[PDB]
């Protein structure tokens, strides 16, 4: 969803259980990107 | 009793990613005080004692 | 990597890295020097004696 | 420093409260060292010190 509006901030609300720390993990290695060049 | 107060460093093109991990590395050389051997080495006078 | 100063105008262009070396402008003198009694030991004694 | 039976070494002072959020920008005698520039970004150095 970012880069479809170009959408540049965040803030997020976990839910205290695995459901929203394995989210949360799972977005947290999505943002490690942007290795230019 | 210097009347300009600046420093000497390195130029990066723009937006380039790379200065944090040289910056990280110059701190790493701060960290041991290497330069002041190198100043031994390099910057050191006869009678500035 | 050369010794260039890190300044106003030369920043707004490009990416600058931490300063290293602390440098400054000052001025350099080949001066032979001395001092002046004014006639007497300046405050000689005490002057209460 | 690391909190107690937690494994996790949390900074204090101000950085215990800017790298929470709950302060803005700090002026300061900011010793830099490499592990307040990983955390916190900086500005050229003001003042030289030693």
């Amino acid at each position: 969803m970012m880069r479809v509006y170009n959408w540049n901030h965040i803030i997020l609300l976990v839910s205290d259980d695995h459901e929203g720390r394995a989210a949360q993990k799972r977005l947290e290695t999505l943002l490690e990107e942007r290795e230019s060049k | 009793k210097v009347f300009a107060s600046t420093g000497y460093g390195i130029a990066i093109q723009k937006d380039s990613g790379w200065k944090r991990q040289v910056d990280l590395a110059i701190l790493q050389l701060f960290g041991d005080g290497e330069m002041e051997e190198l100043e031994a080495l390099w910057l050191t006078g006869i009678c500035h004692n | 990597v050369g010794s260039l100063t890190i300044n106003e105008e030369r920043s707004e262009v490009v990416d600058f890295s931490v300063p290293f070396i602390e440098t400054g402008i000052s001025v350099m003198v080949s001066r032979s020097n001395g001092t002046v009694s004014p006639s007497a030991f300046l405050e000689p004694f005490s002057a209460c004696v | 420093e690391r909190v107690q039976n937690s494994n996790k070494k949390e900074w204090n002072g101000m950085m215990g409260e800017l790298l929470s959020g709950q302060a803005d920008m700090i002026v300061a005698p900011l010793t830099i060292n490499n592990e307040r520039a990983q955390y916190i970004e900086f500005s050229k150095p003001f003042k030289y010190q030693g």
